């Protein structure tokens, strides 16, 4: 019975409802992030359920303020919620401190909010995991947040179904390029890793989506990868995919 | 009777008990000791996945200029306690005109936990907090609190799965020395002692990226960096 | 605060049960005074009975009540009682009529019965009081919030027993000195312990001495109980 | 928390169970004559050594021309009464005319109804017989209200334990062509009915008569006894 | 219910056949003391709008903050943030007008006078005013404070009616605005010599000139003036 | 009380509807000469004064409604319905539209910020200039439908079926009166007399009129005769 | 959770209260002995490891300069109760009459707190029982015991927790109404020794008394109406000095 | 066990209540939506409970440039459309800006979500097809009570929707190009709604059509005016 | 002190003919002795064959007009596109104005 109400600790000290939330997460699309040399890239798998979908429209990545990028996997709506609050939490920081919210700061804000939903049985934890980050006064930052409200900083991160395939690919990158990775490179790379990771869901045609926040490529602001730059990576992935 | 913090027929609070187990979920061990004029807390640092940014993994926190706190328990619950410990410490200063003392801060935190213990809607937090500092009145200090709302001060202490072994080791030292503190003038050595006696009890050698040290002296608390630790680790590889 | 398929209030019914396990209190309404007596629950050689007050409480200079149930639940109800008393006095400058105070206290209890979700109060009261409209009165209120007035009554442990003993010896023209005796007798025969001793009793009266005009409430002191005991012959 | 809720069969258990408490309560009855209404009730006998002088009587004045009696949890009634009394004055104060029995009833009814669809409150364990006369009118009024909140008028009606039995007595002993055209006979009839359940008892029955223009009076233990006797006679004479 | 402290004077502006020009000095006065000299009072919002504000500065600085957030918040979940669904001058105005009218209706006004000058996506020039009372109006030229008394008369000489707008070149308009700014330096005690001008043209987009100075001033004649009546020397 | 079933229905709402099936039959029929509303009284004894049973109420001069189910629940609903027509007359100096009125009532229904749904349904019949004579049925779900004729309550199953047969886009007020009477008779356990059934109608010219027992009896009789034909 | 967690069971018991009473029963023993010119309350400093520091755990607390409290049950529940007790001492009293409340009154207030826990929605009773000792100009010396039910009653001497019965028994034989403070201390010590498992000395025991006024503990000389607090906690040294006289 | 509220994830990470809510949709009549690059149509097959009632209105106008078709629990649709009307209104009044369809979508999602994360609440049980013309062309959005919103060239929802969904899934290349001519787009819209029929053919009371586009404000064509589309 | 009110002059005139009505207004908008605009309409079409002008303090005139136009919008909503008759419109405005009686 220890898994019917949220705030309940089981005899082994686990909060089951949280872990179940995690399952909702696993059952979703894959997404990743690659902290690069002076920025971060985000990418996610948009599953095309039907020809009836208007192409490149149901955007899933989201921006917070102007320098933070957010992407998450799971119950989509739960993600949006997490982002709206992010936005309110970021505005509030700016209004009072003038400088846009530092990533470490922002993450913790999102952290504390989610953790709060594992404190009362009147609430269900969040059915999503979020990868987000950006550039600030001192470096790029990439974080991932799980339904327990647990979060940490990453070199690369991914989540959703293609999670393991993706992590594998990321692990390669870290060992092969400890120096860093140009934003351009990381872009294509993410495109790839998503393509690869797509195999754990190898049954439906997909639409890639990438975004980046780079100190030399986008001035520290979060922009979406579109046009020439997007196609380049789509092909770079279609290449090394065989 | 086993879902909310009410009493069980034997007069027990199960949810409180299970929260004590979650404190071990992380599998980290830590210890704190007091020097002549400082305080050290070592905690193992364990970074599994290679994709993690090692620098962001810590269970040791800077609560205020003078108070450092180490947590044994899951991170969410841990950070929750931190923020509050931080907030409270500040408020205390604004309203009373001097920095919140570590013990007072521990007591305050303990009282807050007790409430989760007594009200059904609040789940306890699965974490244990050791607050260390060199109090302007009391001197080097270590105060630890738990999910039951219990809090108390220690000559030295340890927390983690291998708590019992560490404690005995320390218990022995102080029983041999007769004093309630490491008799060393510089924190460096105390840190050394601390790590030495940690290795001595866990039966494991440590590298620089496997520890986490926090030191507190008169007017400041700081966490050493890998390099700093290394200078320690090196120096110990001479006595042993 | 819910109904049983039979049409009863669980928590209320159960409350009354808790009460039946409480010491016995008796209130006997004489023609020139009222007596209240109560047998104390759980004692010892070490309990200080001298400076004690656990079953007999003064509400107003003209109304006293005897308690059967949770001492703590009682005190809450009492304090508010004492307050309604004073409010009425301020508003009208006349002491509050017993029934008014009693009915008010009842209404609170009933509240716990009908809404909120809070456990009722584990208490029953015997009110001994005087007023210029009906003279001496004896009242009783229980957890359902119901109240009624008596010539003699008891609450707590062994009601049927005592109630039956009172119904037997009581007579319309009684006198305090006699009611005191009766009270003692009844308690004496309905105790659950060896023998009635001063240290286990709480006794009090509300008489209107002929050599004056205002009613005098006398809460008996330990020695006096020991004395009133010898006389009645419980020895 | 929603206590009074629907069940798979379309019932609000708490309300339904509320009625049970009504049945457990003593009996109360009222029949209306040609220029009067009477209400009789049987007295509770769980324990006896009562001080009749003070004990909260069963029939209460809502206003100088309207009374109410009930059957159910004695406590729950008091509230209904207060709310009714207070509303009686308020109507006077703002409409410059005392309540009509109907209005008062509809007021009391709505109060109960409300408790059946409000969270954290259990329905009232009570049914009331409200009677009296409209201001500057002579046509007698008798109304009935139940925990559901439903209400209506009755030439005669009863509630409380064994109400079914006495209801029957009335169903045939009261004809809507010659309503008890005298205080005396209306009383008789009520007593007669009451006897069928009360079980030969003087202090067991209390009878209250209500006449036009604030003329209300409760009969003393003995005035009733006289009726009892004359009734046992019109029984023994056969 | 307040009283302005540090303040900024007139903001002049007018519309020409292909866009709008607006200008305002760079002074923040503390009563009669010309305290702050580096105060920009034209706030460009995007690539098609400039908001000129006079009145209390602290309140202007707030309106600034508010405008930035408007931009930021418009980007949110808006893939067309820099195209079809970007902020139009008209949207910005309405927001502002509304705020002003609410603050006054709550008796805690934004002690200001603002002119929103810009060009709409379809080409239409946009020029509209709103003040601490929520009063709003539009016209070929607009000016607040002294500019209203002095600048409008001059500017209206170029554009008296709507039909005159399509007959006016940027050269002309810009010249006018600059002259007006010069007049105000002469006649307005709270003016400052250095100003800022911005043109929003339906082709060149937004041009924002900073650090301009009033030049070509006639003062030589002040030598032939002595006394205030009968003094000969 | 806000829990969905595996079938996708709200429990308390479904149950609420069952309680309604236990109530007196209410029938309304909508013509081009008016709308008739008739109900079955159903006295729990013959001591009860049949006239103190209110199941057809006037909401406003051009709107009346019949009820069925736990009738006490309907008090607040009528109150609100009245207040709303009135308020609408106050703010707009005109008659509220039957639909609007109804919608206003339903708007109240789903407010599950009252422990349970209403255990009662209504037949709101009325007339307004733009949509003529209209009949509406309002359910505790919060949903409402317009019908040409409709029956609710215990005997609604058979009644609805019979309505389906008797209704055509061209009856006269009298006709419908009879049918309601008829169908009332067909589903009433007791025999239809003027002390246990109630008819009412609403017309452009005279508005909402509840028929006086006497007029009803004349129709009941007029019915017995027309029925005992073949 | 706005409903009472402590409800009435069919036998007529308040589940949670009895359970809380059980928790109390398992706590370390504490005693109070009321003499003629004083009262003593003591307990044992159950060190849960020799690494912890004994002093940093006041099991015995000053509520007002003339009233102390000791407990048995869950320490945390006690700690917060002492806070609230000291508080109400001021709010409901020192801020209205300029003097601290009398023992029975404070006791009464504390009780009120615990009762609320017994009936307010969403909480559990306090798992503690306190022995509160004090003195006041009009009622003299008194000792009270307060339970999770809220019930309180005075004693000449008593003990609670673990060895309550044995202890009460020993107290019952040694107590008489002519006891001078030192003696009750003696008895407190003696009674304590039998329930104490290991080392019995000034660092494992905690005695506090309520007696004559201590001017030396006031902090200032000048105003002569208040001669000092009556509550004084015993020092390790003072305790041992007495132990040595076993 | 795990389907008591929405605050409970099952062991496989599902929210049954939400899911059950989604099932409420399937028991509603089919409603189709389809757009070209200049228009958006909403063809909604209305439903009847008996042969004497109204075919429940499935189309609601939310602003002169936007509207939606509902399938499921009407009440909820009212609540949701109304919220949509307000937000459209707020954009007009405060920014003199027409609310972007995508933006409206973001709003409904956010609204639905709150009802799928808190104790005591209940997910909304109704689906909606929102069409609207704006600064970026014609739009069609499908809204599901789970909180998910998707932009589509066409679709349909409700009982047997899957029929029309394939028709459109193939007819895309054909309708995405019906620019400058609304009649055709509607025809297609009807042709689509018919591949999810079974009961009978779409009638003059069955049909409900809504169109909006370049030089055409959201208009509701009910009954008579749809005659030429069967 | 802050004065929440102002005057923008202007003059309007409504005349009702046997089967038509006119609402005329000058176009000038002023403040004190300055002309704020030579062209700022003040008589508007509120839809439903209703013209209205709120002349006096322009801000209030503006707000009122907006609230009314909007009131027309909602009326159509809550009452199946029913045309708002002039008299109904009138009673409505009474309420709008009176809502701000203080
Ligand atoms: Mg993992
Ligand atoms: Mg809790
Ligand atoms: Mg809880
Ligand atoms: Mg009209």
């Amino acid at each position: 019975g220890y898994d019917l109400s949220n705030s309940v600790f089981s005899p082994d000290g686990r909060n089951f409802q949280v872990e179940y939330a995690v399952k909702a997460v696993e059952n979703g699309t894959t997404s990743i992030g690659i902290k690069c040399n002076d920025g971060v890239v985000f990418a996610v798998e948009k599953l095309i359920t039907s020809k009836l979908l208007v192409p490149q429209k149901n955007v899933k990545i989201q921006v917070v303020d102007r320098h933070i990028g957010c992407v998450y996997s799971g119950l989509i709506p739960d993600g949006r919620h997490l982002v709206n609050r992010g936005r309110e939490e970021a505005a509030s920081f700016k209004k009072l401190y003038k400088t846009p919210i530092p990533i470490p700061a922002f993450a913790d804000r999102l952290g504390q909010y989610v953790q709060a939903h594992t404190l009362y049985n009147s609430v269900r934890p969040f059915g999503v995991s979020t990868i987000f980050g950006g550039v600030d006064k001192n470096g790029a930052h990439l974080y991932m947040l799980e339904p327990s409200g647990s979060y940490w900083g990453y070199k690369g991160a991914a989540t959703g179904k293609g999670r393991q395939s993706a992590k594998a690919e990321l692990e390669k990158l870290v060992d092969h390029h400890p120096e860093g990775l140009s934003a351009r490179e990381a872009v294509k790379q993410a495109a790839k890793i998503i393509y690869l990771a797509h195999e754990d869901n190898k049954e439906k045609d997909f639409e890639l989506e990438i975004s980046w926040c780079s100190l030399s490529e986008t001035n520290g602001l979060h922009k979406f990868v579109k046009g020439d730059l997007l196609q380049e990576a789509i092909d770079f992935a279609q290449k090394e995919i065989n | 009777d086993r879902h909310i913090t009410i009493f069980s027929p034997e007069g027990r609070l199960y949810q409180v008990e299970y929260a004590f187990k979650a404190t071990n979920q992380t599998n980290i061990n830590s210890l704190a000791v007091r020097g002549k004029d400082c305080t050290v807390v070592i905690s193992q640092k364990k970074v599994p996945d290679k994709l993690l940014d090692p620098t962001t993994v810590s269970y040791i926190f800077c609560i205020s200029r003078t108070i450092g706190m180490v947590v044994n328990g899951p991170i969410p619950d841990a950070r929750n306690a931190a923020l509050r410990a931080k907030a409270e410490a500040a408020e205390f200063r604004y309203k009373y005109g001097y920095d919140m003392p570590c013990d007072v801060l521990a007591k305050r935190m303990a009282n807050l936990s007790q409430i989760y213990t007594q009200r059904a809607y609040m789940r306890p937090l699965g974490v244990i907090l050791t607050f260390v500092s060199v109090d302007e009145e009391l001197g080097p200090s270590i105060y630890k609190t738990d999910p039951a709302g219990y809090y108390v001060g220690y000559k030295a202490t340890a927390t983690g799965p291998k708590q019992q072994e560490i404690t005995t080791n320390l218990e022995n030292h102080f029983k041999k020395s007769k004093i309630d503190h490491i008799n060393e003038e510089s924190w460096e050595k105390v840190v050394e002692f601390a790590i030495t006696h940690m290795i001595d009890a866990l039966g494991t050698e440590f590298s620089k990226n496997d520890l986490e040290v926090g030191v507190a002296t008169k007017d400041k608390f700081f966490t050493l960096s890998a390099e700093n630790i290394e200078e320690r680790l090196v120096a110990i590889a001479e006595q042993d | 605060t819910i109904f049983s398929p039979e049409g009863r209030l669980y928590q209320v019914e159960y409350a009354l049960e808790s009460i039946s396990h409480a010491g016995t209190a008796i209130g006997i309404m004489a023609s020139d005074g009222i007596v209240l007596a109560a047998e104390r629950k759980v004692t010892s050689t070490l309990l200080e009975q001298d400076t004690s007050t656990e079953k007999l409480y003064k509400l107003n200079d003209k109304i006293a009540v005897a308690v059967a149930g949770l001492t703590a639940d009682a005190e809450i109800l009492i304090n508010t009682a004492r307050i309604h008393a004073q409010n009425y006095l301020k508003t009208y400058n006349e002491d509050i009529p017993v029934e008014i105070l009693v009915r008010r206290l009842s209404d609170i209890k009933q509240g716990y019965t009908q809404h909120g979700g809070l456990r009722p109060f584990g208490v029953s009261f015997i009110y001994a009081g005087y007023d210029d409209r009906y003279g001496y009165q004896l009242y009783t209120s229980n957890p359902s919030g119901n109240y009624t007035g008596w010539k003699a009554i008891s609450v707590g442990a062994n009601t049927s027993a005592a109630q039956t003993l009172l119904q037997m010896d009581y007579k319309d023209d009684m006198k305090v000195d006699d009611a005191i005796e009766l009270a003692l007798k009844t308690l004496s025969k309905t105790t659950d312990s060896s023998a009635l001793t001063y240290d286990r009793l709480e006794f009090a009266t509300i008489r209107k001495g002929a050599n004056d005009g205002e009613v005098y409430q006398k809460i008996f002191k330990p020695q006096e109980i020991k004395d009133i005991l010898v006389k009645t012959g419980i020895t | 928390r929603a206590l009074s809720i629907f069940s798979p069969d379309g019932h609000i258990f708490q309300v339904e169970y509320a009625l049970e408490a009504v049945k457990r309560g003593t009996c109360a009855v009222g029949v209306k004559g040609k220029n009067c209404v009477v209400l009789g009730c049987e007295r509770r006998s769980t324990l006896k050594l009562q001080d009749t002088r003070i004990t909260p009587s069963k029939v209460s004045k809502i206003d100088s021309h309207v009374v109410l009696s009930f059957s159910g949890l004695n406590a729950d009634s008091r509230i209904l009464i207060e709310k009714a009394r207070v509303e009686a004055q308020s109507h006077r104060l703002t409409l410059e005319d005392p309540v009509t029995v109907e209005y008062l009833t509809r007021y009391v009814a709505g109060v109960q109804q409300r408790y059946t669809q409000s969270g954290g409150v259990r329905p009232f364990g009570v049914s009331t017989l409200i009677a009296g006369f409209d201001p500057r009118d002579d046509e007698p009024k008798l109304y009935q209200t139940e925990p559901s909140g439903i209400y209506s008028s009755w030439s005669a009606q009863t509630i409380g334990r064994n109400s079914k039995t006495v209801r029957e007595f009335l169903e045939k002993n009261y004809d809507r062509k010659e309503p008890p055209a005298t205080v005396e006979e209306c009383v008789k009839l009520t007593v007669r009915s009451l006897l069928e359940v009360v079980q030969t008892g003087a202090k067991n029955i209390e009878i209250t008569v209500v006449k036009p223009d604030s003329d209300i009076v409760a009969l003393s233990s003995e005035e009733i006894n006289q009726y009892v006797t004359q009734i046992e006679q019109e029984k023994q004479e056969q | 219910t307040q009283q302005p402290i540090v303040t900024g004077t007139s903001v002049i502006s007018m519309k020409y056949d292909n866009g709008v020009i607006i200008a305002a000095d760079n002074l923040g006065s503390y009563g009669s003391l010309l305290r702050f000299n580096g105060v920009e009072r034209l706030i460009p919002v995007g690539d098609n709008t400039v908001v000129g504000i006079s009145g209390d500065i602290s309140d202007m600085q707030h309106i600034e903050r508010l405008l930035k957030d408007l931009v930021t918040e418009n980007a949110y979940d808006n893939p067309l943030a820099d195209a079809e669904e970007a902020l139009e001058p008209s949207y910005i105005f309405e927001y502002l007008a509304t705020v002003m009218y609410q603050r006054r209706s709550k008796m805690n006004p934004l002690w200001n006078a603002i002119i929103v000058a810009g060009v709409q996506s379809n080409g239409d020039q946009f020029l509209r005013y709103v003040n601490l009372l929520g009063v709003t109006y539009s016209s070929p030229t607009l000016a607040t404070g002294f500019g209203a008394h002095m600048a409008n008369p001059l500017l209206r000489k170029v554009v008296d009616r709507e039909s005159d707008i399509p007959k006016t070149t940027v050269q002309v308009a810009e010249e006018a605005i600059v002259n007006a700014m010069r007049v105000l330096y002469y006649r307005d005690a709270r003016s400052s010599r250095n100003f800022s001008l911005a043109i929003i043209d339906k082709n060149t987009g937004l041009t924002f000139k900073k650090n301009l100075q009033v030049e070509n001033m006639k003062w030589d004649f002040a030598k032939d003036i002595k006394g205030y009546g009968t003094q000969k020397i | 009380v806000s829990t969905f079933s595996p079938e996708g229905r709200l429990f308390q709402v479904e149950y609420s509807l069952e309680a309604i099936k236990l109530g007196s039959t209410a029938i309304g029929i909508a013509t081009k000469e008016g709308v008739v509303l008739g109900v079955e009284k159903r006295a729990t004894s013959p001591l009860l004064e049949s006239d103190s049973i209110e199941k057809i109420v006037e909401i406003d001069r051009h709107i009346g409604c019949a009820m069925s189910g736990l009738t006490a629940d309907a008090r607040s609903m009528i109150e609100h319905a009245r207040t709303a027509a009135v308020t609408h007359n106050l703010y707009y100096d005109e008659d509220i539209n039957v639909e609007s009125l109804t919608q206003s009532v339903c708007d109240l229904a789903a407010a599950a910020a009252m422990s349970r749904p209403f255990g009662v349904a209504l037949l709101i019949a009325g007339h307004d200039a733009d949509d003529g004579y209209q009949l509406f049925h309002a359910e505790p779900s919060g949903t409402f439908y317009r019908y040409n004729a409709k029956a609710i309550g215990s005997g609604s199953e058979g009644a609805q079926a019979e309505l389906l047969n008797e209704w055509h886009s061209s009856l006269t007020l009298k006709e419908a009166e009879l049918l309601v009477l008829k169908i009332l008779k067909q589903v009433m356990e007791e025999k239809l007399d003027e002390n246990n059934a109630q008819l009412s109608c609403i017309t452009k010219q005279d508005g909402f009129k509840i028929y006086d027992n006497e007029k009803t009896a004349e129709l009941i009789k007029e019915l017995k005769e027309k029925e005992a034909a073949e | 959770y706005s409903f009472s967690l402590t409800t009435f069971s069919p036998s007529g018991k308040l589940g949670q209260i009895d359970y809380a009473l059980t928790a109390v029963k398992q706590g370390v023993t504490s005693l109070g002995i009321k003499a003629t010119n004083g009262v003593v309350i003591a307990t044992e400093k159950k060190s849960s490891s020799p690494l912890a520091m004994s002093e940093t755990l006041s099991k015995v607390s000053l509520l007002t300069p003339d009233i102390g409290a000791v407990y048995s049950g869950m320490g945390p529940d006690y700690r917060v109760l002492v806070d609230k007790s000291r508080k109400v001492a001021h709010t409901s009293y020192k801020r209205i009459y300029g003097e601290y409340p009398p023992t029975k009154l404070l006791v009464s207030e504390v009780a009120k707190i615990m009762q609320e826990a017994t009936q307010s929605g969403g909480v559990r009773p306090f798992g503690v029982s306190l022995l509160i000792a004090g003195h006041d100009e009009f009622n003299g010396f008194s000792l009270y015991q307060v339970d999770p039910s809220g019930s309180y009653f005075p004693w000449k001497a008593t003990a609670i927790g673990k060895g309550s019965v044995a202890a009460k028994t020993f107290l019952e034989k040694r107590w008489n109404d002519e006891l001078e403070l030192e003696d009750a201390i003696h008895i407190a010590l003696l009674t304590l020794k039998e329930s104490v498992e290991g080392e019995f000395n000034g660092d494992t025991i905690e005695l506090a008394i309520i007696g004559d006024e201590n001017p030396d503990l006031l902090g200032y000389t000048g105003i002569p109406t208040d001669k000092g607090p009556r509550f004084r906690k015993l020092t390790s040294q003072e305790i041992n000095d007495r132990l040595e006289a076993l | 066990n795990y389907d008591g509220d929405t605050v409970t994830f099952s062991p496989t990470g599902r929210l049954f209540q939400v899911e059950y809510a989604l099932e409420a949709i399937k028991q509603g009549s089919v409603t189709v939506g389809l757009r070209s690059n200049t228009h958006a149509v909403l063809v909604a097959l209305k439903r009847n409970a008996d042969e004497l009632s109204s075919y429940q209105k499935k189309i609601i106008k939310c602003d002169e440039h936007m509207g939606l078709s509902l399938a499921g629990l009407a009440p909820d649709a009212r609540v949701l459309s109304n919220y949509l009307r307000q937000q459209c209104n707020y954009s007009s009044l405060v920014f003199n800006r027409k609310l972007a369809v995508e933006r409206a979508g973001h709003l409904l999602c956010d609204k639905a979500q709150k009802n799928t994360q808190s104790a005591g609440g209940r997910p909304y049980g109704v689906g909606l097809l929102i069409i609207g013309y704006d600064k970026s062309g014609a739009h069609l959005l499908e809204f599901q009570p789970s909180g998910n919103v998707t932009e589509l060239y066409g679709t349909a929802i409700g009982a047997r929707s899957q029929g029309a969904k394939t028709y459109l899934e193939r007819t895309l290349d054909t309708f995405i190009k019906i620019d400058g001519n609304p009649d055709e787009l509607i025809k297609a819209g009807v042709e689509a709604i018919s591949q999810s029929l079974r009961d009978e053919s779409l009638t003059v009371d069955n049909l409900s059509i809504a169109i909006v586009g370049k030089d055409t404000p959201f208009t509701i064509y009910d009954g008579e005016a749809v005659a030429k589309y069967i | 002190q802050f004065n929440p009110y102002g005057d923008n002059g202007g003059t309007i005139l409504g005349i009702a003919g046997e089967d038509f009505a006119v609402l005329a207004g000058d176009t000038r908008n002023i403040t004190d002795y300055s002309i704020n605009s030579r062209y700022e309409p003040k008589v508007f079409d509120c839809g439903d064959n209703i013209v209205m002008s709120a002349n006096g303090f322009a801000a209030d005139g503006d707000a009122l007009v907006k609230r009314f136009k909007n009131s027309v919008k909602w009326y159509h909503f809550d009452h199946n596109d029913k045309k708002l008759s002039i008299n109904s419109a009138a009673r409505n405005i009474q309420h709008l104005l009176y809502g701000k009686r203080f």
